């Protein structure tokens, strides 16, 4: 079978060091290429970094050189790319590639494509400890109300680590609730915000409080969403 | 390095056909035949579709094609079906002796008709001001198919900083759902006319407006 | 200074004054050529420099399947010399180069830099030198601008600059497919002038032995072996043997000899004495390093680069034979003959003439004409306003350098035999041999009155 298996999905700080490991099993491993390519949180892919098949003539991407630093070990079937002064932006999932063309060929060109990817190790770069969340509702605009259909939710802001868990009326509304995906801010902390689709005509006689649960920082706050004069 | 230029949202119909942009230079595309087509499923890796301009490995089928005019290398899916909702990205050797990828192409195959986005901006609340922080929250939802662009507007001149966008998420009712957050400082927020998000959806702007007072 | 020393007692003549550099052991290093993996082109481009630069790959090609085949087989009195094997330790060196993951490491050792230190697997530290990275320059370089889909170049520069870098290799080919792998003296395509310097001056050796080396680089180039070793992994090495000079500035002193002759008016009558020791004599260590072969060492203005290899270990007592060729301790080389023919032998500072029988002998000045007519026996002249000898059909040119001779009186030593017990069918005898000689032909004559 032919598999890449790239394992040691820890965290790292920023400014320090981290080197991956990429495993390969099932084929003749020195004599092909190999490929690092990262992903974004949501964005697209990114090409890194690609070793010959020896480990001689390596390539690496003009957003990148300088910083990483890709290796081979024939006699171990394992590939490696250093990485030092680590960045925010470097919080990616970091794929393992063959290359597309068998041979003792070094020129970046002859095996520029990947055949065989890897499955992909988390890689997050963070400084941030565990901190508890903070709730704000995210209350409905009285004039923006009289049309049928209302909308409120809360603002889960500047937590850490993930996951959190929303509900609402502790578990008594389900219909139209919809939880987004969170997003990680500058400062490092993930920010998140859940919302309700509501019958404009019962929002003064209906309480509306969302269930915020943070268990990895043992946070549990409740908001009460209400209008504003 | 520059990326190539791919259109980022394609609608599609099972039995249809349709095409993928893949617009460089001549440098990168418009240069060598050395262009890769790739197919990756949420969750799971990428897979080779098409290798160099046309050739395609084992395993997919006949129903992919690719070509390359000018500096434009197309990627054709000959009679579409539910498996081939996925994103696409296109590589090509980059004349730099480097390897560039394409911004990305989300595939839909239409099994709903279009819905448009209904948006709605929120202004800092009452108890977000005492802790000497605001953040305005434009929420897109219920849209088809999940590919929207945010553009933020104070008075009317654009702001880009301190913007973060969600990718668009499916609801409970098979509706893709977005997010997006301005964060601003309490003195930013009561100095200026109006904040505004601009919502782009398959063409059509919705445009909400708030105002500290 | 330089000074020379006439014995007319024994028609010999050395000239003393010069500084030793001798060879005493080898310095190996490995210079290395990263060579591309070039395959095929698709393209049946007719554009005209296209077709120049397929040209030259195919030569590129050509040349490194060339070096393959190479690479895949293994690279008086002289006659009282040993037999050494010249290249012992540059193969030796080699064999190491062909194991397993060492070609590796010298090439990973090189990847940041184009001079390094690698510790072989055996434990010994060669120095390694990247003389040229093809590999970079055709992957960086020349790659793309074939490859392109359009296929045309865009510019003449790009063809000339490929054969400009390319046509070092293609030379150090041509040079070790004549030689069979091994070149000496070992030329500017395989190691030039700034690359040895640069060697020479990271070799572990003291400051006078690299001053000594650097002002004499074609010499070390003629004292050095070029070894053809391994092409594998897009890595071509050859190994540079570089001589090691551990005795420097000893006293050196050339000894040349010439028949002495009897001089009388019978044909035949006459005998004839040639001492055979002539060559190199260098202080070394204790004793004197003696180089029967003449031609195997280099005179550079006072300072003598030989080879010990061509070199026999003599006690310091050999140098009693120049004032008196009859001491108790050493035994003199000599031949005998009767054949009295007349030449002459060009020294350092002058001219020794065997002259004999009926052959016209002179010397010459080039303003003057004949300035001396020699005379039967064997004589000298100096170098001072004297330009040319004559000794029969045979004109020689004296050697102009500057230095003082002199010329030592002394009874030709010739005159002491008796002829009818004095053996003249000596072509390796010695003092002591024509003496116990001349007894066994005394003895003969004298027990045979012992019964009268
Ligand atoms: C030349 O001068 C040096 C320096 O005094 C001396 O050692 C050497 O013996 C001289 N040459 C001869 C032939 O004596
Ligand atoms: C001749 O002389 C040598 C040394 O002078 C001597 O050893 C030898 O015995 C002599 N010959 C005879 C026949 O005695």
């Amino acid at each position: 079978q032919v598999q890449l298996v790239e394992s040691g999905g820890g965290v790292v700080q920023p400014g320090r060091s981290l080197r991956l490991s990429c495993a390969a099993s099932g084929f003749a491993f020195n004599n092909f290429a190999m490929h690092w390519v990262r992903q974004a949180p949501g964005k697209g892919l990114e090409w890194v970094a690609v070793v010959s098949y020896d480990g001689t003539s390596p390539y690496y991407a003009d957003s990148v050189k300088g910083r990483f630093t890709i290796s081979r070990d024939n006699s171990k079937n394992t590939l490696y790319l250093q990485m030092n002064s680590l960045r925010a932006e470097d919080t990616a999932v970091y794929y393992c590639a063959r290359g597309l063309g068998s041979g003792s060929y070094s020129w970046i060109g002859y095996f520029y494509a990947m055949d065989v990817w890897g499955q992909g190790t988390t890689v997050t770069v963070s400084s941030a400890s565990t901190k508890g969340p903070s709730v704000f509702p995210l209350a409905p605009s009285s004039k923006s109300t009289s049309g049928g259909t209302a909308a409120l939710g809360c603002l889960v802001k500047d937590y850490f680590p993930e996951p959190v868990t929303v509900s609402w009326n502790s578990g008594a509304l389900t219909s139209g609730v919809h939880t987004f995906p969170a997003v990680l801010q500058s400062s490092g902390l993930y920010s998140l915000s859940s919302v309700v689709t509501v019958p404009s005509s019962s929002l003064g006689t209906q309480t509306y409080i969302c269930n915020v649960n943070h268990k990895p920082s043992n946070t549990k706050v409740d908001k009460r969403v209400e209008p504003k004069s | 390095q520059s990326a190539l230029t791919q259109p980022a949202s394609v609608s599609g119909s099972p039995g249809q056909s349709i095409t993928i942009s893949c617009t460089g230079t001549s440098s990168d595309v418009g240069g060598y035949v050395y262009v890769s087509w790739y197919q990756q499923h949420p969750g799971k890796a990428p897979k080779l579709m098409i290798y160099d301009v046309s050739n395609r490995p084992s395993g997919v089928s006949n129903r992919f094609s690719g070509s390359k005019s000018g500096n434009t290398a197309s990627l054709t899916i000959s009679g579409l079906q539910a498996e081939d909702e996925a994103d696409y990205y296109c590589i090509s050797y980059t004349d730099r002796n480097t390897v560039v990828f394409g911004g990305g192409t989300k595939l839909t195959v239409l099994g709903q008709p279009k819905a448009a986005p209904s948006v709605t901006l929120f202004p800092p609340s009452s108890e977000e001001l005492q802790a000497n922080k605001a953040t305005l929250v434009c929420l897109i939802s219920d849209f088809y198919p999940g590919a929207v662009t945010v553009a933020w507007k104070a008075d009317s001149s654009p702001v880009k900083a301190g913007v973060e966008t969600t990718t668009p998420s499916k609801q409970s009712n098979n509706k893709y759902a977005a997010s997006s957050y301005l964060s601003l400082t309490p003195e930013q927020w009561k100095s200026h006319r109006s904040y505004s998000c601009q919502v782009t959806h398959e063409g059509s702007t919705v445009e909400k407006t708030v105002a500290p007072t | 200074n330089i000074t020379e020393e006439f014995y007319q007692s024994t028609c010999s003549a050395v000239s003393k004054g010069y500084l030793s550099a001798l060879r005493t052991g080898w310095y190996t290093s490995v210079i290395t050529i990263e060579l591309s993996n070039i395959k095929e082109n698709k393209c049946n481009g007719t554009d005209a420099k296209v077709k120049l630069i397929k040209q030259e790959l195919d030569k590129y090609k050509n040349a490194v399947t060339e070096l393959q085949l190479l690479m895949q087989s293994t690279p008086f009195l002289g006659f009282l010399l040993g037999v050494g094997s010249a290249i012992a330790s540059g193969v030796a060196v080699c064999k190491v180069l062909h194991l397993e993951g060492e070609v590796n490491k010298i090439k990973s050792a090189l990847l940041s830099t184009n001079k390094a230190v690698v510790s072989l697997s055996n434990g010994v530290s060669v120095l390694t030198f990247k003389v040229l990275d093809l590999k970079n320059y055709i992957d960086k370089q020349l790659l793309p601008i074939l490859n392109k889909q359009s296929c045309s170049i865009s510019n003449i520069e790009t063809v000339i600059e490929f054969q400009q870098k390319n046509n070092r290799l293609l030379e150090i080919t041509r040079e070790f497919s004549v030689n069979a792998g091994v070149t000496t003296p070992v030329s500017t395509y395989m190691l030039t002038n700034s690359e040895l310097l640069s060697l020479i001056n990271d070799m572990p050796i003291t400051n006078d032995q690299k001053k000594l080396m650097s002002n004499n680089v074609q010499i070390v180039r003629q004292q050095s072996y070029s070894i053809m070793c391994i092409i594998k992994e897009e890595v071509l090495a050859y190994v540079v043997q570089l001589p090691l000079y551990g005795v420097i500035d000893t006293p050196c002193w050339k000894l040349h000899t010439s028949p002495l002759c009897t001089t009388n008016t019978k044909e035949g009558s006459n005998i004839c004495l040639t001492r055979t020791d002539r060559g190199w004599y260098c202080d070394n260590a204790g004793s004197v390093s003696f180089f029967p072969q003449a031609e195997t060492c280099k005179v550079q203005s006072n300072r003598v680069f030989c080879d010990t290899m061509n070199s026999l270990t003599l006690p310091s007592e050999v140098n009693l034979c120049n004032v008196d060729i009859f001491n108790p301790k050493y035994d003199c080389k000599i031949m005998t003959s009767k054949t009295d023919v007349s030449s002459s032998v060009i020294t350092s500072l002058g001219a020794i003439v065997s002259c004999y029988g009926k052959t016209k002998c002179t010397a010459s000045n080039k303003n003057r004409g004949i300035i001396k007519t020699f005379s039967n026996g064997c004589d000298y002249v100096s170098n001072k306003g004297v330009d040319t000898v004559s000794v029969g059909n045979t004109l020689y040119y004296v050697n102009k350098q500057e230095g003082k001779s002199l010329y030592v009186k002394g009874e030709p030593i010739i005159n002491f035999y008796d002829p009818l017990v004095f053996p003249s069918d000596e072509f390796d005898a010695s003092i002591s041999q024509v003496n116990e000689k001349i007894n066994q032909s005394l003895a003969f004559i004298r027990k045979s009155d012992e019964l009268l």
